[PDB]
């Protein structure tokens, strides 16, 4: 699936069909994907310098603790690069930052 | 049942020590915004809240030690702060520069009051007395007098003809304006008072003592109408809401709570401050609040109307 | 109703629903009556009745004020304003308590005229006693029958409290006829011993105190008072046998810092003053948790054995930290001894002396010392800002400072030694810091004024010799031996005071007596050391020290100052590791017989040596610096030049370049 | 009281520095200053009672 | 999720306590309210302000 | 013949005042056996077992207030020594020349204990906290942290991976060193603990008590397979020997008791010390026990193994 998934958006970056939303079913196969693609940086430079000012300017009201655990640096990670997960095991503040 | 509340912005480090008084005052006619802040230095930096967040204005300074209280006036552009340093010096809010200084030690002034009109500024005295000045008009025209021991709050109903003053031992004095003369005295608390406030309309005075308990005293008599115990250390300051239906307390505890009067009741607790939280304030048509904490930060929450 | 009347055990619970619903009056007097039988029972404190419901529902200040509405709403029925007295008295609203008394004394008069009269009658009185207007409680006492132990007993505490030690004696006396419950003997035994104590007779107080120990168990209460007794006397050997007797056979005190305190202060009685330290490092290990005895820590440490002052500051934070409402003493504590440390730290802010002295100030602005402590910081941060050489601030404000010790002084009850010594060194303060700013006019009429209240103190009087005596001698001018020995006078009027003293040898120096400055430099060193204080002994013997090096320094004849120098740097060194004075030694041996080899060791050295004040080095640096210019070796001063870079320096370096092309 | 006078050379010499001896506290803590003047202890009257 | 559906209801047995006439529950369900809601678990939404 | 518990020594005045800490090392196999002791004075005082008795090496100062623990590493010769201003002090143990001094907050240390490859130095901390500073090498390294009340005495585990820590308050929690994750919180007491001593090949846990009682427990569980209740007053220190067969303790009723876990009783209490107790150790074997107490005197009983 790790080869099936790189060839796919292979083919589709090559054209204009971007903004793909898989569908996965169940949550594990849904973050294991996610985990295991790790190489496609598909944002250029300012997008890359936006979604970090907005990101970083809604998760910057909530204290020190609470916006450094797993979850959150992961997420902000794939972020970046412009990748996301929407399942039912993250936190209600981060399904909202995805949408 | 309650409201949407939560926080809109967090200020990291304002001052460098521990700030010890705010006043938030929408005074001119068109959008100002301004936040004045005071802490212990000699910075009375004033910021303002243009958009979404907090924007540094000024840094006015001239003061030796550390500043105990600051005020804004509603209708002019204008300040006033006092300190330990023994001077009352008020800043202009527009230029970023000193107007005027008066000479008034720990015997003479403890903290700030404007007038309704913006004329007086009273403050209140080691001996007992309540000493008012006059602004842009020079000094000390007079003072009301209470026999007994240091006064520490200083308020007044915003209509006039009333101004109150708690002192430390607990006893609370109401003068009138109209004459000067004291009307009755209510006996409140057994440890010092060091905040009040009226209420709009100035039906209904508020008190929050060093005990932990908050009096809710009614005016023009001496009915008390309930004691709201819901902290776990001392208050330190009490703003009420511009309609007669919240007010907002902050304890020695790192905890901003908000209360309502109609049934004394708390309604949403605020964990956010890390330390002893001295000061908190509402803005215009109130629906946000400013808590200034000893450990340098400013946390403005969002209380829908 | 019901379920009261059938005797339920859920009835107080439905008395508060009802109360929290909208206020009627049948439930607000039966809540009221339910919250004081609770009350009253005291089976009780452990039950989690009581302690839920009473301690964590508020369930008093409720009480109080429905009873407050419903004594508004009705106001002519007595018992409701009994019980409304009894909730403030435990409220302590004293004043509330007392009008609630006296409007229920008027409803009761004409109806009943019983034991409920006379016993509202009492309390009324005993309260009144309790909060001043001890003529009205005497009056009110006087309108009973004094036939029951608690009136008399109130009668008696009133006398005692205006006055009258006689008739309070009497009256305990005609108590201690009719008693029962021993306890209740062993306490009035103790009363009489204090009461008739304050009339002097203090043969008859201890005797009954004894009398009061022969009963069958002590009291814990006649302990105390007898140890304070013997405090009161001198030679406390009484007292140590009080002390062993209430540790020996007592437990069931639970204070355990009144104990501490009785303890640390018969040790400090036969003047041993270190143990005292000692003995309350034992008491705050023995208990680690309560504030309150790591506070006194940091006072004792403060005021007996001021050497440990990183101690004193550390016990200060800790009292603090474990507490909130200790805020106040512990803060004053902790700002005095880091004005005692100097500035032994990495200057770093927000934990100087002056925040930490501000911080106290704005938690309870009452006391009279934090006022005093203030202008001490004030002082300090400016001879501090000095040495660092940026700016001198904090400048004029040292007048309204006195004005506010004075007036909260005015308000303390009764400390009186230790106000007058408060006052008299905050205006001791207040003028020498005027005289340093340089308003030599304001401490000239604040001078004048003081002295014109009182004959002459001579105290005050060297202050105006000081104000006067200021501007000249500040330029170079000849004076007349009148006035060198009026000064001489007034000096020698008030002894025992190293400062007066040091500062008329400096005027001799400026003068120049030189003999005669050493002469009271050593005078002053001798009341220093029989003082048993410390800070003055080595401050004096550094001067001195420097009186010598300075006149030696003019390459003068009669070789008998560095004599001098050597035995005063010895001392310093066998009594500490002064680094000023073996700077001085180096500095005395480059000046007499200049040299080579041990002048420049003992100067490398010590320019080497870590654990250095920068001062110090930079002197030591530069004199060796010339040294080596003069023994040729230009690798050593190349590494000179590489260790003034790898710090911060201007003179030593700049020599340097102006030396190498002479 | 025997000497009544001292003459000395008050510019003895320029190359050198005049010591300034400041004291800060009671626990033994001296520093240099270096412009010549007072004596200029801190805190001159002692601790304030507390 | 469990914790915000469980301070919705330690928050509505507030207004049966009160009404049973059991004023020892209230006391205990406004605390076990305001000791349960502080942090990320309770943060406000960001399409709601 | 019998070889029956002898006094076999007594040191009249070792300290000037009070002495609280004694600490036995064997570290070096030679003729060493090094004994330090901690004294309520700046004194902490280096003693070595030269053949029968005790030949003093050096005593070594440096501190403000009393001293109140310290320790000797088994790896290294190296010392210890933590005070009441919370500033810990390392020795070198070989010239008595304080390689390095870990400073310490107002609240940070107030006990210590090595690890046992002599590296990170547990102790614990006047609001709760356990933050262990590596030895020789770090500062503040990291800290373990719980919710609770004070934390007089440390425990540490010889294998590894458990951390046993009593409490003002009676509460026993034990840590896993591996990751952080309490392996199970024992109700314990409702007096404060004072002391707490593993096992060599460490599966048995002891719990002295402050009121009089001792406590023995598996460490795989919360069996508290023991209760002895020989002791009047309070019970301070409480240490095993190499093998599993008996434990010293020492009251503060001026009694030091041996008892053993075979039978569970005591087997002999010694009769010195005019004032209390406070410490107690076995050298490398079962041989020889030190008891120091109030009373400036120290002494070395035998009990051969």
């Amino acid at each position: 699936d790790r080869g099936v998934y790189l060839s796919l958006l292979a083919s589709l970056r090559t054209r204009a069909q971007l903004p793909v939303v898989v569908f996965t079913f169940s949550r594990g196969r849904c973050d294991e994907q996610a985990s295991g693609l790790t190489s496609l940086d598909l944002t250029t430079s300012s997008e890359k310098s936006e979604i970090h000012l907005f990101l970083q300017r809604c998760l910057a009201r909530l204290r020190g603790s609470d916006r450094q655990l797993p979850q959150v640096l992961h997420m902000s990670e794939l972020l970046n690069r412009g990748l996301g997960v929407h399942h039912s095991g993250i936190l209600p503040i981060l399904k909202e930052i995805v949408e | 049942m309650t409201n949407q509340y939560g926080i809109l912005f967090k200020q990291e480090q304002a001052h460098d020590d521990a700030i010890w008084s705010v006043a938030w005052g929408t005074n001119k006619k068109e959008n100002s915004e301004t936040v004045v802040t005071g802490s212990l230095d000699d910075l009375v930096k004033v910021w303002k809240w243009r958009d979404e967040r907090l924007d540094l204005q000024w840094s006015l300074e001239g003061h030796q030690l550390g500043v105990v209280s600051v005020d804004i006036s509603h209708t002019l552009p204008i300040a006033a702060s006092s300190s330990l340093d023994a001077h009352i010096r008020l800043w202009d809010l527009e230029n970023g520069k000193q107007i005027k200084s008066i000479d008034a030690g720990p015997v003479d002034a403890w903290t700030l009051a404007f007038s309704p009109d913006s004329q007086y500024l009273a403050t209140g005295t080691h001996v007992g007395k309540v000493n008012i000045f006059g602004v842009e008009s020079g000094k000390k025209e007079y003072s009301l007098d209470t026999r007994g021991k240091f006064i520490l709050s200083i308020a007044y109903s915003p209509d006039g003809k009333y101004l109150a003053s708690g002192a430390i031992d607990g006893i609370i004095n109401i003068f009138d304006i109209a004459t000067g003369k004291l009307l009755h005295t209510l006996e409140g608390h057994a440890m010092p008072i060091r905040s009040l406030t009226f209420s709009p309309d100035s039906q209904l005075l508020v008190t929050a003592s060093d005990d932990g308990y908050i009096k809710i005293y009614d005016v023009q008599h001496a009915n008390l109408a309930g004691t709201l115990s819901g902290h776990a250390s001392w208050v330190l300051n009490v703003a009420f809401c511009p309609d007669d239906t919240h007010f907002v307390s902050s304890s020695s505890d790192k905890s901003v709570k908000v209360w309502d009067v109609g049934t004394r009741t708390c309604v949403h607790t605020f964990f956010d401050h890390q330390d002893q939280v001295w000061g908190v304030k509402y803005n215009g048509n109130g629906s946000k609040i400013v808590s200034v904490g000893d450990d340098q930060e400013i946390h403005i929450y969002d209380c829908p109307i | 109703l019901i379920a009261e009347a059938v005797g339920s055990y859920d009835t107080m619970d439905l008395f508060r629903h009802t109360t929290e619903l909208n206020m009627h009056t049948e439930g607000a007097l039966g809540y009221a009556y339910w919250v004081c039988t609770t009350l009253q029972d005291k089976s009780n404190r452990e039950t989690e009745l009581y302690q839920y419901n009473i301690l964590q529902m508020n369930a008093i200040p409720a009480a109080q004020v429905i009873l407050n509405k419903y004594v508004e709403r009705i106001q002519n029925y007595a018992p409701a304003f009994t019980m409304l007295g009894y909730l403030n008295e435990h409220l302590q609203l004293k004043k509330e308590a007392a009008n609630a008394y006296q409007r229920a004394i008027l409803l009761l008069q004409t109806a009943e005229d019983q034991d409920t009269y006379n016993v509202a009658i009492r309390n009324y009185g005993r309260l009144l006693c309790s909060t001043g207007e001890y003529d009205k409680a005497i009056q009110a006492f006087k309108s009973t029958p004094l036939e029951v132990l608690e009136d008399i007993i109130g009668f008696a505490l009133a006398l005692f409290m205006k006055g009258l030690y006689k008739e309070s004696s009497k009256a305990y006396e005609r108590a201690l006829s009719i008693v029962e419950s021993e306890q209740d003997k062993a306490h009035i035994l103790t009363a009489l011993a204090i009461t008739e104590y304050k009339q002097g007779k203090t043969d008859v107080a201890k005797t009954l105190l004894f009398k009061c120990s022969i009963l069958k168990e002590p009291t814990t209460e006649s302990l105390q008072a007898l140890c304070a007794l013997g405090l009161a006397m001198q030679d406390a050997t009484l007292s140590k046998a009080a002390l062993n007797e209430l540790l020996k056979h007592i437990k069931h005190k639970d204070s355990n810092y009144q104990r501490c305190l009785l303890t640390s202060a018969i040790y400090a009685l036969q003047g041993r003053s270190v143990a005292v330290q000692k003995q309350i490092s034992k008491a705050v290990h023995s208990n680690p948790g309560d504030p309150a005895l790591w506070s006194l820590l940091s006072r004792v440490v403060a005021q007996y054995a001021q050497r440990n002052a990183k101690g004193g500051v550390v016990a200060g934070n800790v009292a603090h930290i474990l507490d909130s409402n200790h805020g106040k003493k512990a803060l004053l504590y902790t700002a005095v001894n880091q004005l005692a440390m100097g500035s032994s730290s990495a200057e770093d802010e927000k934990n100087t002396a002056l925040k930490t002295i501000q911080k106290a100030a704005l938690l309870s602005p009452g006391d009279p010392a934090i006022w005093a402590g203030l202008m001490a910081a004030c002082h300090a941060d400016d001879k501090l800002a000095l040495v660092n050489n940026t700016q001198p601030k904090r400048i004029d404000l040292y007048l309204a400072l006195l004005s506010a010790v004075s007036a909260s002084i005015k308000d303390e009850k009764f400390f009186e030694n230790y106000n007058q010594s408060l006052e008299k060194w905050s205006l001791s303060q207040a003028v020498t810091g005027l005289i340093d700013t340089g308003r030599i006019s304001e401490a000239e009429t604040l001078c004048t004024k003081n002295l014109k209240s009182n004959p002459d103190q001579p105290a005050v009087i060297l202050l105006l010799r000081q104000v006067q005596c200021k501007p000249l001698l500040e330029s170079q001018k000849p004076l007349p031996d009148a006035v060198l020995e009026e000064l001489q006078k007034t000096v020698m009027s008030n002894s025992t005071s190293v400062p007066a003293w040091q500062w008329l040898a400096h005027v001799y120096q400026s003068q120049g007596m030189m003999r005669a400055a050493e002469m009271c430099y050593r005078k002053s060193l001798q009341l220093a050391s029989q003082r048993g204080s410390w800070s003055g002994k080595l401050s004096s013997l550094l001067r001195l020290a420097l009186l010598a090096l300075k006149v030696c320094m003019a390459n003068i004849s009669n070789d008998h100052w560095p004599s001098l120098v050597q035995e005063a740097t010895t001392e310093a060194l066998k009594l500490c590791f002064c680094p000023l004075a073996v700077l001085l030694q180096a500095l005395l041996q480059f000046k007499r017989k200049m040299g080579a080899r041990e002048t420049r060791r003992l100067l490398e050295r010590v320019v080497y040596q870590p654990g250095y004040p920068k001062s110090i080095a930079s002197t030591a640096r530069w004199y060796l610096l010339r040294h080596l210019y003069a023994k040729d070796d230009y690798e050593l001063i190349d590494v000179l030049v590489n260790n003034a870079k790898t710090h911060g320096d201007t003179r030593a370096l700049e020599l340097n370049q102006r030396l190498s092309s002479q | 009281m025997m000497e009544t006078e001292r003459l000395v050379l008050p510019p003895p010499d320029p190359l050198d520095l005049p010591l300034r001896a400041v004291e800060l506290g009671c626990t033994g803590h001296w520093e240099l200053l270096n412009l010549p003047g007072a004596p200029e202890s801190s805190l001159p009257h002692g601790l304030p009672p507390c | 999720r469990c914790i915000q559906r469980l301070a919705e209801m330690c928050r509505s047995l507030r207004g049966a306590a009160r009404l049973v006439g059991e004023p020892v529950l209230g006391a205990k369900m406004e605390t076990a309210a305001t000791l349960l809601r502080r942090d990320i678990v309770f943060a406000a939404s960001l399409y709601t302000q």
